[PDB]
């Protein structure tokens, strides 16, 4: 469940060909469970870090709620 | 000349190689990641 | 002086200094004084310090004490050409470089 | 030889295939060839064709004379000093 | 050496090979990097040329002549004109982190121009010596509407500052600055880029400057007047100065009506008709759903008339797009014609 | 501001060598890559079928004596037909059971002909000479060493006709409506020349035992090499082995429609075997041709072209008289796996999805089988049936 | 200093195949001096 | 390998080896060819 | 460098011809 | 690694090693005055760098 | 040997290079393609 | 059998031959463009 | 003469047949680039 649900994929994919554009490799991070520790990764400056970088704070990609997308229930819900 | 430009050539030959290892990490991960990207979903308001 | 090559002086490599900002003012004072006259005027500013040489200044000169100075970039040696100094942080000979 | 390119060439059949494109620059080369075969008493001699890069390469270099082969590491030069020092 | 005696064989040669060369300490050596010699577009689009335009000069011209003024039977040179395609040059040498040259090729350089640069070549020449070669064309219609006097000046703002930067001269900031906000067509400056492994080398982005406005438009308003469409424009403005607007007038009505080209008329005519005869043949196949049903429904279909008739569903909508796309390249077209008319 | 003309728009340039500085063999595969940007392979150098799968399907295929892949490969029609006998063999390839597909094919083809007389055992079958076409002469089953070993006997040869063209000042048309046997005499006899000093140890170990192979299945559907074994093993060497190298591998504004006239007109041009080349395969194809009759032997030879035919004729019946009856020389069969786990992945997808296809086929009620003589009732055996399980079962896995 | 595998399949007198799996098959390699 | 003229007392060794691991009989030790 | 043309400027075909540059008879021997 | 007379590796062998540095070739050099104009970079750099 | 040795490593520099052309070649188009984004479905 | 093949390959190649024409003259419809638009018209 | 054509007819089949195979991807690779949206699905309710 810690490698299907990391902490951050950072905010899209043309950033990690910048990256590799006048920089350095590509980072491998392993499923780990306990040591995803501190601050600045999921703390109250994991919320600065978010805004800084174009990124979501909780749950970095979504805030998920439910199990499938459902337009019937956003239509009922605006 | 020949033999500083032969010993050139392996140095030219393992700094390309690097180059080569990194792209080819570069393009397993992008193409591996390039079917898991979550389609949006965009519904009509009246 | 020479900017190493022949290359303009860009705007994606070392930043500029914008005209009547505070930095157009710190740069007019600190000159103007050390010349003690007013018809000493810029026509140009650019920065050279990445973060890299900041902060392996930084590090060295810990506890130390820091003095501005001047130094003519034709007078300079041709090895610290504008380029090079944008990368090195202005190298010195053994036989050091007076200030 | 009608080839292409060095790797389609190969020292079997290349004795056969000089001078068979009719090209005048590769019926000169049979036109050497042959005076060489018949300067000679007999006209039996058989022609390798070898190309840099295979292992039948040494019968080449070990005919330099005034090179260094395995069996004598003496060119002409170093031969004739010590042929002068013993003398 | 120990205790200052020489130890085994020590005349002992070393191989000195420089480091990784970093892409953005590499030189830019030549004047490549200040100056580019603009030169007339390839891509270029003068007006319609037809047959009628040597039958209407050749005979209003011998009209005029083969009496009097303009015996002529001399052979005079019509003077074919001498436009010159530049290749502006520089060498982008490369170096490692400090300071020193690579001794062979083999690295990658990119070089992408764009705001009118076009880059031909980037040669290797054995040892490290990259060499850019590049033309900037300039386009056709927006240089004409900027008249040779604006056209001079950034020229010689251009030539003064090839050398020396913007500062040395007292005034050429605010001429610039002047020039930027005269707001006009044609970017008065060409880009180049220089990509080592593709990173920026020091001073990307290139901007290289032209000092070639005068020449391109005199090169440019020749090749009209040399155009057989521009001899019968200067045919009338000449006639305009010394009077006589009625036969002014009337050479407007003879060019006008040349240059309303008919072969693309009719082609759009008859193209227009195959599409709206394409139209009542896709609601006829509409009407002939309820012909294919009000029979059947016991005659099965079969496994490949399913995966034939996918393959005629998909092959209408080629052809669909294919013949709207011909209408509109012929609509294109005859919209450059009419604006140009 | 600034109207988007077509000058301004960002033009792209790239770091090449001067070609003239550079050596010829760097020089060859800078080109090379050069032109595999039109033919559009420019994918990675390094880089799903379960192997299971793939296991059991070659199991069932193999079955009775290779009968249920025959079977298919008999019954399909024009297309599909070609797609299968490519994904057999490279199925074969790929389990390397290439001996065993290539005598069970021999054995039952020529079962399948053997009524009929010996002169067209190849030429009037349906999978003898396909077969041998796609494994020595298609891109993913030929080694490089044998592609260069077939350079080195025809170029010579396809040389001598580009040189005799020249010499004539022959028309590009006038190649095409002359018969080949008068124009491409020289060629011809220095390729039947090239021949005699050849022996069969030399040719590249695939060819050899293609041909030994071929020869033990026609002795046994005839009745210690027959003469006619003699003609129908060079009738697989000329006219398939060398036949198809020179028709194979052998080097050498403006409106939306007239930009894309003059272009298909370019690579048409471009993909198109000369006429020099294809008038000197049909001289090879009639040098086979009079290998029937020298074999069977007069037939009054009364033209120049006639004897030269006849001769060339007899003297490949003698030379394969011979190599043909030495002892049997070590002969594997050796072929390239550089496309050998991406290779098998549509082999059995092709087979997977022809079974069901014509399982469709067959319940409804369309087959027309493309051999005149197999029915419905040969292709509804029971083994086929249990190859319908495992297509059903392995669609969804 | 690797594997070297070959697959045998043991087929019945007549041609269709023992999908059962009871038939030793010893293999003896020779090397030929 | 060439001894220098004038050199041909010292100590002279060749170490023939492949990745890593030596082959047999270096670290091969020559002795002077000729007399003294 | 220029390229001298005289009216149409320079194609591709004659623009790379100048990049290039900037940067007894045969019957008898085939009888004999 | 040190030695004696016949080879033992001499252990207690406190000495001194320096590494004096010598070239070898030609004296070459290139002025060109201007070297923008003929892109001559081989002497654009003053020092020959 | 010391000139074949430099053709055969300068042919291997070619070889690289011609690798890096074309292994970025693949690089450009993932970016520029636009098929790193998300396709869009219009639900109702 | 050598000709129900070979009118099967010339009527095939034909077909092709006007395929080349129908598919490359897209391409030089497509360059020839800035920014093409979506085929949704919804409603 | 009807296997030397035939043999010549099929290596001109194969081959356009492989470069109508490169033809289709070089169509749709133009398509999603010079297009201003990533594909537009529409999915009503069956």
């Amino acid at each position: 469940q810690a490698e299907r649900f990391p902490v951050t994929r950072d905010i899209s994919l043309d950033v990690k060909i910048d990256q590799m554009k006048a920089g350095l490799t590509l980072t491998r991070r392993l499923p780990m469970v306990y040591g995803t520790a501190g601050m600045a990764s999921h703390g109250l400056n994991g919320a600065i870090r978010a805004s800084v970088l174009g990124v979501a704070y909780p749950c970095h990609p979504h805030c998920v709620m439910s199990l499938k997308r459902s337009p019937t229930l956003t239509t009922e819900a605006a | 000349q020949s033999q500083s430009d032969l010993l050139e050539a392996q140095k030219m030959v393992e700094e390309q190689r690097l180059e080569i290892q990194r792209l080819y990490k570069v393009i397993e991960s992008l193409n591996r990641e390039k079917s898991l990207v979550p389609p949006v979903v965009l519904a009509p308001a009246n | 002086t020479s900017v190493g090559g022949d290359v303009r002086l860009s705007e994606k490599d070392l930043g500029a200094v914008l005209r009547d900002s505070d930095e157009w003012a710190f740069l007019e004072y600190l000159l103007q004084m050390s010349v003690r006259t007013s018809r000493v005027r810029l026509l140009q500013a650019w920065h050279i310090a990445t973060p890299h040489l900041v902060s392996a200044f930084e590090r060295r000169t810990q506890g130390r004490l820091l003095t501005y100075s001047f130094v003519d970039t034709a007078s300079l040696d041709e090895d610290n050409s504008l380029q090079d100094i944008a990368r090195r942080g202005l190298k010195i000979p053994m036989t050091g470089m007076r200030f | 030889f009608g080839a292409h390119s060095l790797d389609c060439v190969h020292p079997d059949v290349a004795a056969a295939s000089i001078g068979d494109s009719q090209d005048p620059v590769g019926l000169r080369v049979r036109a050497v060839v042959q005076s060489v075969q018949g300067e000679h008493l007999c006209n039996a001699m058989r022609l390798l064709v070898i190309r840099q890069g295979d292992p039948s390469e040494q019968k080449f270099f070990a005919q330099l004379m005034e090179d260094r082969v395995p069996s004598l590491l003496l060119t002409f030069a170093e031969f004739l000093q010590k042929v002068d020092m013993r003398s | 050496t120990y205790e200052g005696l020489e130890i085994a064989g020590s005349p002992f040669e070393v191989h000195f090979i420089r480091g990784k060369a970093v892409a953005e300490a590499c030189r830019v050596i030549g004047q490549g990097a200040k100056t580019c010699f603009a030169s007339p577009s390839p891509h270029l689009q003068l007006p319609y040329v037809n047959a009628e335009e040597a039958r209407a000069l050749i005979d209003q011209r011998a009209r005029e002549e083969a009496w009097k003024t303009g015996v002529e039977g001399k052979g005079e040179p019509p003077k074919p004109a001498v436009l010159n395609n530049y290749v502006n040059q520089f060498v982008v040498a490369v170096c490692d982190e400090m300071g020193n040259r690579v001794s062979i090729g083999g690295h990658r350089v990119s070089v992408r121009g764009s705001r009118g640069a076009k880059i031909l070549q980037v040669v290797d020449e054995g040892c490290g010596t990259y060499r850019v070669d590049y033309a900037v064309y300039l386009p056709k219609t927006p240089l004409q509407q900027i008249d040779v006097g604006l056209l001079e000046k950034i020229d010689s703002y251009a030539w003064i500052t090839q050398a020396q930067p913007d500062v040395f001269v007292p005034g050429i900031a605010e001429a610039y600055e002047h020039i930027e906000s005269l707001e006009l067509p044609i970017h008065t400056e060409a880009e180049i880029e220089v990509l080592l492994n593709e990173q920026p080398i020091f001073g990307c982005p290139f901007k290289v400057r032209i000092c070639n406005f005068v020449e391109v438009f005199n090169a440019y308003a020749e090749l009209d007047r040399r155009s057989l469409l521009g001899q019968q424009v200067c045919a009338f403005e000449r006639v305009l100065e010394e009077g006589n607007y009625e036969e002014a007038t009337s050479m407007l009505w003879k060019v006008q009506d040349m240059a309303d080209e008919k072969q693309l008329k009719e082609e759009v005519v008859k193209v227009l008709e195959n599409l709206v005869r394409k139209q009542l043949e896709r609601e006829d196949a509409q009407k002939r759903e309820a012909e294919e049903g009000g029979c059947t429904y016991l005659l099965e279909e079969t496994s490949k008339d399913r995966e034939e008739k996918r393959r005629r569903e998909v092959e209408e909508i080629r052809s669909q797009w294919e013949d709207i796309h011909l209408l509109r390249e012929l609509l294109l077209r005859l919209n450059k014609n009419c604006t140009d008319r | 501001p600034i109207a988007s003309a077509v000058e301004y728009i960002p033009t792209s340039a790239e770091a090449a060598t001067d070609p003239n500085a550079l050596p010829p063999q760097t020089r060859e595969i800078v080109a090379r890559a050069r032109e595999a940007e039109e033919r559009g392979e420019n994918l990675p150098t390094l880089m799903k079928v379960p192997k299971a799968v793939c296991r059991r399907l070659w199991n069932l295929l193999s079955d009775n004596n290779f009968i249920p892949l025959l079977t298919l490969l008999k019954a399909s029609d024009g297309d599909q037909r070609r797609r299968l006998v490519a994904a057999a063999c490279n199925l074969a390839n790929s389990f390397s059971a290439v001996p065993d597909l290539a005598y069970h094919l021999f054995r039952y083809e020529l079962k399948w002909v053997g009524h009929l007389p010996a002169s067209l055992f190849l030429h009037s079958s349906s999978l003898l000479f396909p077969f041998l076409s796609f494994v020595t002469s298609s891109k993913e089953m030929l080694l490089p060493g044998d592609l260069s070993w077939l350079h080195q006997v025809m170029d010579p040869v396809l040389a001598a006709a580009d040189s005799i063209v020249a010499s004539e000042h022959l028309s590009a048309d006038q190649i095409l409506r002359e018969t080949p046997a008068k124009l491409f005499r020289p060629a011809g006899s220095l390729f039947l020349e090239r021949l005699k000093r050849l022996s069969l140890a030399d040719f590249p170990c695939t060819f050899r035992g293609l041909l030994y192979l071929l020869a033990d299945a026609v002795d046994a559907q005839l009745r210690h090499v027959t003469s006619s074994a003699i003609a129908t093993c060079a009738e697989t060497l000329i006219c398939c082995f060398f036949g198809n190298f020179i028709l194979r591998y052998a080097p050498k504004d403006e409106r939306t429609d007239l930009v894309g006239l003059r272009r298909m007109r370019e690579i048409a041009e471009r993909s198109r075997v000369p006429p020099t080349y294809g008038a000197m395969d049909k001289l090879l194809r009639q040098m086979a041709s009079f290998c029937w009759e020298a074999v069977s032997s007069e037939a009054a030879l009364r033209n120049v072209e006639e004897q030269f035919l006849a001769q060339a004729g007899k003297e490949i019946v003698d030379w394969c008289a011979l190599q043909l009856k030495l002892p049997r020389l070590e002969s594997p069969l050796k072929f390239s796996s550089a496309v050998l786990r991406k290779a098998a992945d549509e082999a059995t997808g092709e087979f997977l999805q022809y079974i069901l296809r014509l399982d469709r086929d067959m319940r409804e009620g369309t087959f027309q089988s493309g051999t005149p003589g197999l029915t419905e009732r040969d292709v509804a055996t029971p083994a086929y049936e249990e190859l319908l399980e495992f297509a059903i079962r392995a669609s969804t896995y | 200093g690797r594997l070297a595998t070959f697959t045998i399949q043991a087929v019945n007198s007549d041609g269709t195949f023992m999908r059962s799996g009871d038939a030793s098959f010893t293999v003896y390699v020779d090397p030929v001096k | 390998y060439y001894i220098p003229p004038g050199a041909e007392r010292h100590f002279v060794e060749i170490s023939i080896s492949y990745h890593g691991r030596p082959i047999k009989g270096s670290p091969f030790r020559p002795r002077p060819g000729g007399p003294l | 460098p220029s390229l001298k043309t005289l009216d149409v400027p320079a194609d591709q075909q004659s623009m790379n011809v100048f990049l290039t540059r900037l940067g007894e008879n045969l019957p008898t021997l085939m009888s004999i | 690694r040190v030695r004696n007379r016949r080879g033992e590796e001499v252990a207690d062998a406190d000495g001194a090693v320096a590494l004096c540095f010598s070239p070898l070739g030609e004296p070459q050099y290139s002025f060109v005055a201007d070297p923008t104009s003929s892109l001559s970079v081989d002497a654009y750099r003053m020092d020959t760098m």
